[PDB]
């Protein structure tokens, strides 16, 4: 009989099951959908959206729930930390529940169009064998797609008859769903311009309209259909994967170096705002213009919000985790609980040391201070009888603005090393390890692990592209090649031109 | 537990080795 | 129908020494310029300015040694095209920016696309079926998860591999002290792959070698071979017996035994691709969990898994400096992790 | 406005359309040229 | 260097162990040990598995 | 056989040795000359032994900046005096 | 012109001393001037 | 097979298997959108990549405010 | 442990660097590619002796006398892939090669280890490339060697009382 | 009897016409002293 | 109901189970140590 990778293959030339398999696989996807939304609901914490926020919390649905408007729980409570709001029907426990009725919906309609299958629809009416149309439906869910697309753009995203899309500003630190114009210009073009998601669902919807409308009253020409095997519903899942993966690859793009879809206060920050120091950098301003204005050290560190300071922890950086480091951040250095605030480093002479930040790399990293011109002045030596850096010879002392520890000064070695150690993760933290029993050890957000899943099922959805458009355009040997095949169409020169039988 | 585990993979496997030889489908020529 | 893409399509499938195809206008001219692009660069090209290396022939190097290396970290994953905002024209600049390994990278993937289609043009021509395509979706995927997915996920191009022979061992080492790599189960799947392989081909060939029936008169057997015979040129029954009598199991059936042959490095190379999708996001097999925290409490506990992270932190600490300019590491003597006398 | 790199882009659009229209103008001449005999 | 499953092992960091370095290239046969204690401690079931598998 | 004169007619005339006792030797000679005349250095930009440094300098010229790369590029190589 | 006028054995010989020497050169330059450590 | 009252009025949208138009018909329309399109998407790669810069399009999160 | 073995080997006598584990590489890769390869021409080939529902390893009876797929198709195909003349079509030449690629190759690197053994060890280019001053030019074996000696201070880092690891 | 100038021959040349320039290059190369 | 046609009989041979047992226990014998951690 079949083997048992090919047991699906009964449904090739029965549209009808083909459709209920179809149903079933959306049926699962959708139920999917609810169950996770349920699973997340039952273990969010929406009490601190600051340091605890839902990407620290290993949430994956949320964020894209969150992403397109649904903000609020039937319990009271939203994501930007409000209270006393009423979400209405479409709370995230109304998106899943909407979710688990779909999937049953989709189950029933599986089970009748399995019964049922033998319907005239499906069949050629000049044949009577079982035909789909692919060039013609093709037009007809294009221009659907159009339709829709469209729709989500002009409505849904512009807030003309929707909730608009979550946008923030260059920090991530005041994020909320806001209606939202589209960008006609260049600037539409910008990943990071969320103008230019609402130009462009418009327009390619427009377009959509447009090519389906050409594809349902335009024939296929002869010569396309025959090198493309247009009768042959593989074709069709040859190219739908290719688009699949294409498509794959580009959210993986875009969830990793961030887009105005793949917002941090959702997602978590990026990799490479670690790399660039990029919220070091904005504190830092923040800092000095503070100062400037006649703020004394305590009060421009304390002017820094907490949500700010924690988007510059290595903690936070996706590229700081594991494969096997299962679950939350939280579940690695512990829930955040507050900032410690600024850590400063002065040796005996009173001259500001800086910690070198760790990189992403490296899993572990030494403790080297030096001076505002990267001269070494004081480090954790690993070999002793030969050090001259040594915090005990240096006098190395820590003093604390803004945070927990504001004012408060530590001048003992043991104390002052353990700040040290703390500061090549960038600005420090307490954590609350008990709650979860967390072992200490770095993992990555949401943002990570959506970047990775989707690389890699891009990546084998390429496999499957390849196997599916070779059995295609091959569908005709893939038993095995003719048993007549004449030696003297694979021996040189006998054709002009190879495999061509009228060029002898 | 682990260890337990380990053990019982590895234990499955060598059984599976004496079914695949001593009771394997045998070749026959046609 | 008989246009000029009709006429086109007969000239491009002469049956002529080598063939071209439609394949061969993607393929001849970008798998060209990849092989002359690191031949001019591993000749005459510095990376003085990217990694403060010397890179070639010109200034010394050997065939061990020279490489065509990847750009500066500060071009992150810039196209580096020659007229790119970098280079700005100028071909002399756009080689002393690394714009040779970007050319290299991208003339390499499009050319390696060429390739495939080659074997699925070839393959519809002659009248086969298209596995030979298939199986090179392992070095396709190998290619694009290396060179391209991983540095995507880096910094920058400048964590590619160079390419060179001694830069590709750098690559290896890097992989050890950075990512643990040999302890993650798609290597380690890709190593049984790449091996099994490798015995596969070696104990498949000797034992047709040695199960060979005599079809000739002399001492040297390859002559009592004729391509158009109908006759297997050795006993599949005989090659049973023996395999089922030595290892206890032996292939009974020809056409398994040849597709398991495609299957085995096929698939290992595919999970090894796997395992560096994850490695672009540092997204690492590095630790077991449940040794840290024994080890933590326990210093008498030791296993050769701490034991090679050790070395792993010995490779970051002393090569990183060299390694990463970029990063202007200076680690004082004292910092550095060694063992007693060494 | 025209940007140096928008030059750019439009500098390495036109050298591969030169390339690619050289490229298929001497493949099919040459097949004009050299026609398989037929019948 | 602990090398087996029950003390605290799995089968990626697992094995078993070489030989002790005191022993060097001496042939030390479980006869050699005062005790089985001893034999394990010094590394014994590595020179008893390597000699039989290489010669098997 | 596929139409093409074979290699082994071909390295075996006459002819085939007279056309090339002259083109061989010819491209040898160019790439000579192409290094020692020191074009080599120029066309590809690579350092001749005593221009990695100037005198006193230890630091390497590492390009730190994208779009100003090439100025950089310029700007160390100005520094060679 | 004609093939076969040079004996395919003496242009095998010829080449593959050709071969021989450059590959010589090359390492004797490993010994010598850049590359050789000195 | 079985009729339905849907499956009657959606026949004619499943009428016209293996319908083609002659030879070549609108290949060479086709490609030009092709082209453009390829065009396009590496348009928007150069300006993701940062190797096309235009004026007033700031590749950053701090693309505006 | 084997790892721990592959790492210590690479810091004591620059494995990677040695011609013989290079040849053991090209033999295990090559071995790799060889068994795809062959395995892919003959899959190409199989003659059409069952149907689509059906798996085509029915159509090979085991001790059948006839050769089960087409090797003068899968010439015709390899031949043109690359050119005629680097292609087999032979296949005892062929299944030589097969047996010979990777126990040559492999024979090499166990002569690697068992060479590497008397401490003769890999190409050895630290400080090879030196500038006009005599400043040294780093090349990618210096980084190889900064990361030999990363392995070789840490390793068995309460062994060794003097200052040479000399076994 | 035979052409000169065709596909293959083509091939050929963009392969060995280089390799002989790069190998003078790199026969004078090694005469280069620092 | 009229039967469908489209049915087809499902095989797999002794050998198969006794690979597809291998690789599965082979996998969970590699992947075990990782799903512990
Ligand atoms: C299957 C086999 C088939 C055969 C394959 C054929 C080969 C075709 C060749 C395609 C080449 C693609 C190159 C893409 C280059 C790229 O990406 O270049 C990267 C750029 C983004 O640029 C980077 O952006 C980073 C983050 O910047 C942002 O953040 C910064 C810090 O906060 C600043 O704010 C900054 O201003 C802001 O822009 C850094 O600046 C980096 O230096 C910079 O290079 O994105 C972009 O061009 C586009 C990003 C979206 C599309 C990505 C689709 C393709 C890649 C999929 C792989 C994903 C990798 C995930 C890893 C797993
Ligand atoms: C004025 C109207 C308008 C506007 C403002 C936009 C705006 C946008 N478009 Mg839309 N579009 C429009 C009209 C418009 N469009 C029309 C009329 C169509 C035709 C229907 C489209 C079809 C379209 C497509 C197909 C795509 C966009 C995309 C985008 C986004 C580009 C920024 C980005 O994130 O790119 C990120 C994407 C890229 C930079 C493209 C990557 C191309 C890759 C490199 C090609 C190779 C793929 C290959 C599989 C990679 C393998 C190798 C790899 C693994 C290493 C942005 C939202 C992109 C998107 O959705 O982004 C989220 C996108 O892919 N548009
Ligand atoms: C796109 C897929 C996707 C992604 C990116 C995430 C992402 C996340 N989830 Mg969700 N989840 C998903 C789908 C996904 N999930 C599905 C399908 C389910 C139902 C099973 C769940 C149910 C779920 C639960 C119950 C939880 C999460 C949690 C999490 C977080 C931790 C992830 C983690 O630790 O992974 C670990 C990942 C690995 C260890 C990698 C697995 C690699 C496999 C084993 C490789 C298999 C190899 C294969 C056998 C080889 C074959 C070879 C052969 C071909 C030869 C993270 C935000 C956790 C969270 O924090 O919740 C709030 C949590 O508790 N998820
Ligand atoms: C939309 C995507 C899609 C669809 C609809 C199909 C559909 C089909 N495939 Mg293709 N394929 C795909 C993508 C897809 N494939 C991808 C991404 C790859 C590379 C991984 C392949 C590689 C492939 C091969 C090599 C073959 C097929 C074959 C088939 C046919 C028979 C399938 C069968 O009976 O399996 C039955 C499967 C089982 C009984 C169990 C499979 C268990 C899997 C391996 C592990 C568990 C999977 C888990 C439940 C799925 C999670 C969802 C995932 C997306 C995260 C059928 C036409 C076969 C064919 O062509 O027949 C003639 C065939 O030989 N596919
Ligand atoms: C099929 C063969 C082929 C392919 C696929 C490539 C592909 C590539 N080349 Mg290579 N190249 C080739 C042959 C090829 N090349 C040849 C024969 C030469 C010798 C001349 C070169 C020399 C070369 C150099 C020196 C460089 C490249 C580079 C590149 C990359 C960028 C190219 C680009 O952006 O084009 C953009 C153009 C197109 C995609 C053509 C579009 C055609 C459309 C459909 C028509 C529209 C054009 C229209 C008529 C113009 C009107 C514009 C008007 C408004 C002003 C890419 C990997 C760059 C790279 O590698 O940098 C790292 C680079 O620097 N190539
Ligand atoms: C190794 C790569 C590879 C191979 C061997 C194939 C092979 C196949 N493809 Mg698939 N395809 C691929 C990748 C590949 N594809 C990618 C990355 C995409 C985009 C998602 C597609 C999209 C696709 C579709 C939609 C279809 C196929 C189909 C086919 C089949 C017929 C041949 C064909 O149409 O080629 C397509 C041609 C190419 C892959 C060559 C493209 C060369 C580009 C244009 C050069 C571009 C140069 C670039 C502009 C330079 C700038 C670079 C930039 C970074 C600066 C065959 C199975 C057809 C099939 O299944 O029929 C049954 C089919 O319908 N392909
Ligand atoms: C029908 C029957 C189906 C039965 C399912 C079979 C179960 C087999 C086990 C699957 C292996 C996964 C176990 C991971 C270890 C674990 O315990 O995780 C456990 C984790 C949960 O993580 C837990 O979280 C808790 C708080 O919620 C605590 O923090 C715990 O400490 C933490 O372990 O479960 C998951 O995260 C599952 C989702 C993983 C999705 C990642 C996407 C990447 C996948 C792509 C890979 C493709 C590879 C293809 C290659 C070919
Ligand atoms: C006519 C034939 C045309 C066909 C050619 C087709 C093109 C492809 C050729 C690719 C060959 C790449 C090897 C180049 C080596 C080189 O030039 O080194 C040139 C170097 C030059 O020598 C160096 O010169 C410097 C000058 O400043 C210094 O003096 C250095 O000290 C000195 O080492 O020579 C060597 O390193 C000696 C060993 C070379 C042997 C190569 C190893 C073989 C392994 C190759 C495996 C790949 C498969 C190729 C099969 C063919
Ligand atoms: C003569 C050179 C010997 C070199 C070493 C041995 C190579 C062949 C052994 C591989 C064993 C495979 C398993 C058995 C496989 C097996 O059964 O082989 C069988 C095969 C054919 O057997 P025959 O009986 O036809 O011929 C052998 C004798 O009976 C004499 O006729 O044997 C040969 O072809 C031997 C060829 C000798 C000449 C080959 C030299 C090729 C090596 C060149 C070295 C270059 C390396 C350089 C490195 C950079
Ligand atoms: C009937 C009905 C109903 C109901 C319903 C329901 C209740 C549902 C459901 C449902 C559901 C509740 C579902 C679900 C699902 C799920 C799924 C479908 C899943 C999956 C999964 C997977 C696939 C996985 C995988 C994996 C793993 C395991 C690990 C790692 C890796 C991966 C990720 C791959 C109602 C009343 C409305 C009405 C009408 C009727
Ligand atoms: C990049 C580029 C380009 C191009 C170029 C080219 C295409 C080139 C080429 C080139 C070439 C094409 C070259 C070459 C060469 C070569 C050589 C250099 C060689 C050699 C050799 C040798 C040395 C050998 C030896 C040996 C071996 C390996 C084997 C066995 C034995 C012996 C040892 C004998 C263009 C303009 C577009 C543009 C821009 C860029
Ligand atoms: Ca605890
Ligand atoms: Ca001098
Ligand atoms: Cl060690
Ligand atoms: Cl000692
Ligand atoms: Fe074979
Ligand atoms: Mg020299």
């Amino acid at each position: 009989g079949l083997p048992w990778y090919r047991v699906h293959t009964v449904l090739i030339n029965d549209p009808g099951r083909l459709i209920a398999a179809h149903l079933m696989h959306t049926a699962l996807v959708a139920g999917w959908a609810g169950s996770m939304a349920l699973y997340e609901l039952a273990t969010f914490d929406p009490s601190d959206p600051v340091l605890n926020p839902m990407w620290r919390q290993g949430m994956f649905v949320l964020p894209f729930m969150a992403r397109l408007g649904v903000t609020g729980s039937w319990s009271g409570w939203s994501i930007t930390g409000e209270t006393g709001i009423d979400p209405g029907f479409w709370s995230f426990e109304g998106v899943a529940l909407a979710h688990i009725v779909l999937s049953g919906l989709l189950f029933l309609a599986a089970c009748w169009h399995w019964v049922y299958w033998d319907l005239e629809l499906f069949r050629d009416p000049r044949t009577g064998e079982p035909a789909l149309d692919l060039p013609k439906m093709f037009g007809i869910h294009l221009f659907l797609a159009g339709l829709l697309c469209f729709g989500f753009g002009a409505f849904h995203l512009t807030g003309l008859f929707g909730p608009g899309m979550w946008v923030s500003d260059p920090y991530g630190l005041t994020g909320s769903v806001q209606p939202v114009a589209p960008e006609w210009g260049p600037d539409g073009f910008n990943p990071y311009n969320p103008g230019g998601v609402v130009a462009h669902h418009i327009a390619a919807g427009i377009v959509g309209i447009i090519a389906g409308l050409f594809h349902i009253l335009v024939r296929p020409p002869q010569r396309l259909y025959k090198a493309l095997r247009m009768g042959n519903i593989e074709t069709v899942l040859s190219s739908s994967i290719a688009a699949v993966f294409f498509a794959a690859f580009v959210v993986a793009g875009t969830m990793w170096y961030g887009s105005a879809t793949t917002p941090i206060e959702l997602f978590g920050p990026t990799r490479y705002q670690w790399d660039s120091s990029y919220f070091q950098q904005e504190i830092n301003r923040r800092v000095q213009a503070s100062l400037a204005s006649g703020a004394t050290l305590e009060e421009a560190w304390s002017a820094i919000p907490e949500k700010l300071a924690f988007y510059d922890y290595i903690g936070n950086n996706p590229a700081k985790g594991g494969l096997f480091r299962t679950g939350p951040m939280n579940k690695g250095d512990g829930i955040a609980q507050a900032w410690k605030g600024h850590a400063v480093f002065r040796n005996k002479e009173g001259e500001e040391l800086f910690v070198r930040r760790m990189p992403a790399f490296f899993e572990s990293f030494p403790v080297i201070l030096t001076d505002k011109n990267g001269v070494v002045k004081a480090d954790i030596p690993f070999r002793r009888a030969e050090s001259k850096y040594s915090f005990e010879q240096q006098g190395v002392t820590v003093s604390f603005y803004g945070g927990e520890l504001n004012g408060q000064t530590f001048t003992d070695p043991p104390t002052v090393k353990s700040y040290a150690r703390k500061a090549i993760f960038g600005e420090i933290f307490e954590f609350d390890t008990e709650t979860l029993n967390s072992d200490g050890i770095f993992r990555t957000s949401p943002r990570g692990w959506f970047t990775f899943a989707h690389a890699v099922f891009a990546l084998l959805f390429f496999f499957g592209h390849i196997w599916h458009g070779a059995r295609t355009l091959f569908r005709d040997v893939f038993s095995g090649i003719d048993p007549e095949l004449s030696p003297e169409q694979v021996e040189w020169g006998f054709y002009q031109k190879v495999g061509d039988v009228t060029t002898r | 537990m682990e260890t337990i585990t380990y053990v019982f993979i590895f234990a499955c496997i060598i059984a599976l080795f004496f079914f695949a030889i001593f009771f394997r489908e045998p070749p026959r020529i046609t | 129908e008989r246009g000029w893409f009709d006429i086109l399509d007969d000239w491009l499938k002469r049956d002529r020494f080598v063939f071209v195809g439609w394949s061969g206008i993607l393929l001849f001219p970008c798998a060209y310029l990849a092989l002359g692009g690191w031949l001019t660069g591993t000749t005459f090209v510095t990376s003085w300015y990217t990694h403060g290396l010397a890179s070639s022939y010109l200034e010394g190097c050997n065939f061990l040694t020279v490489a065509v290396s990847t750009p500066a970290n500060s071009m992150g994953h810039s196209l580096l095209l020659l007229w790119g905002p970098e280079a700005q024209g100028d071909f002399t600049r756009w080689c002393q920016l690394g714009g040779l390994w970007t050319f290299i990278a991208l003339h390499g993937a499009f050319g390696l696309i060429g390739f495939m289609l080659r074997q699925f043009e070839i393959a519809r021509l002659v009248g086969v079926r298209p596995y030979n395509a298939i199986a090179f979706s392992a070095p396709i995927a190998v290619f694009v998860s290396v060179f391209l997915i991983y540095p995507l996920g880096q910094s920058s191009w400048f964590f590619a591999p160079s390419f060179g022979v001694a830069a590709i061992f750098r690559f290896l080492l890097f992989f050890q002290g950075f990512h643990n790599w040999t302890l993650n189960p798609f290597h380690m799947m890709g190593v049984a792959g790449v091996l099994g392989g490798a015995l596969l081909c070696a104990i498949h060939g000797a034992t047709v070698e040695n199960t060979l029936f005599q079809d000739g008169e002399g001492a040297s057997t390859f002559r009592a071979f004729n391509p158009t015979q109908a006759e297997e040129t050795y006993s599949m029954v005989t090659a049973n017996r023996f395999w089922s009598q030595i290892f206890g199991i032996a292939f009974s059936n020809k056409r398994w035994l040849h597709f398991f042959m495609l299957f085995v490095p096929v698939t290992g190379l595919w999970m090894s691709a796997i395992g560096v999708v994850g490695l672009a996001l540092n997204l690492r097999s590095y630790d077991f969990i449940s040794q840290e925290i024994r080890a933590a409490e326990d210093p008498e506990f030791e296993t050769f898994y701490t034991k090679n992270l050790l070395l792993n932190e010995g490779i970051r600490a002393w090569m990183a400096p060299q390694d990463q300019p970029h990063e202007n590491f200076v680690f004082p003597e004292e910092v550095l992790p060694r063992g007693n006398a060494l | 406005t025209i940007t140096p790199s928008l030059k750019g882009f439009f500098i390495g659009l036109l050298s591969g359309a030169v390339v690619l229209g050289l490229t298929f103008a001497v493949l099919i001449a040459i097949s004009q040229i050299d026609k398989v005999q037929r019948s | 260097v602990s090398g087996s499953l029950l003390y605290g092992n799995n089968i990626i960091t697992g094995a078993v162990v070489p030989s002790s370095n005191a022993i060097g290239l001496h042939f030390y046969p479980i006869w050699e040990a005062a005790s089985l204690d001893e034999w394990l401690y010094n590394g014994g079931p590595y020179q008893l598995i390597i000699f039989h598998f290489l010669l098997g | 056989t596929t139409g093409e004169r074979p290699f082994s007619d071909i390295i075996t005339s006459v002819r085939y040795w007279v056309i090339h006792s002259i083109t061989i030797p010819a491209l040898f000679i160019a790439g000579w000359l192409f290094v020692s005349t020191g074009l080599a250095y120029d066309v590809f930009g690579t350092p001749r032994p005593d221009s990695y440094y100037a005198q006193e300098q230890r630091s390497i010229p590492l390009v730190t900046d994208r779009f100003e790369a090439k100025q950089q590029v310029e700007t160390f190589l100005e520094q060679l005096k | 012109s004609e093939g076969g006028r040079i004996p395919l054995w003496i242009v095998a010989t010829v080449a593959g001393m050709g071969v021989i020497v450059i590959v010589g050169l090359f390492f004797y330059g490993a010994y010598a001037g850049l590359g050789s450590s000195l | 097979a079985r009729r339905t009252w849907l499956g009657d009025i959606l026949r004619p949208l499943n009428s016209e298997y293996g319908k083609v138009a002659p030879g070549w018909g609108t290949t060479p329309l086709m490609a030009v959108f092709m082209g453009l399109f390829l065009v396009f998407l590496l348009i928007i790669l150069e300006i993701y990549n940062s190797t096309l810069i235009l004026d007033g399009v700031n590749v950053s999160w701090k693309a505006l405010g | 442990g084997t790892f721990n073995f592959m790492i210590v080997f690479q810091a004591e006598h620059n494995i990677l660097m040695h011609p013989f584990h290079q040849l053991g590489v090209a033999g295990v890769f090559g071995g790799a590619l060889f068994c795809a390869m062959h395995g892919s021409l003959v899959t190409s080939s199989l003659i059409r002796e069952t149907t689509e529902t059906e798996s085509a390893n029915y159509g090979y009876k085991f001790g059948q006398e006839e050769e089960t797929y087409n090797i003068v198709a899968a010439h015709g195909y390899f031949g043109r892939l690359i050119f005629q003349y680097a292609s087999f079509n032979n296949s005892r030449s062929l299944h030589f090669f097969l047996a010979a690629w990777p126990v040559v190759g492999v024979w090499f690197a166990a002569l690697g280890i068992s060479t590497m053994a008397f401490n003769l060890n890999g190409f050895n280019f630290n400080h090879s490339v030196i500038d006009a001053k005599g400043n040294v030019i780093n090349t990618w074996a210096d980084i190889i060697n900064r990361a030999n000696l990363g392995m070789e201070v840490m390793h068995e880092r309460n062994a060794h009382n003097f200052p040479l690891d000399l076994a | 009897s035979y052409p000169i100038f065709t596909v293959r021959w083509v091939a050929v040349h963009t392969l060995a016409v280089p390799t002989i320039f790069f190998l003078g290059a790199i026969a004078a190369m090694q005469f280069i002293q620092r | 109901m009229e039967p469908n046609p489209n049915r087809q009989p499902v095989e797999l041979n002794r050998t198969s189970l006794y690979l597809g047992l291998l690789l599965i226990l082979v996998l969970a014998l590699l992947f075990s140590s990782y799903f512990f951690n």
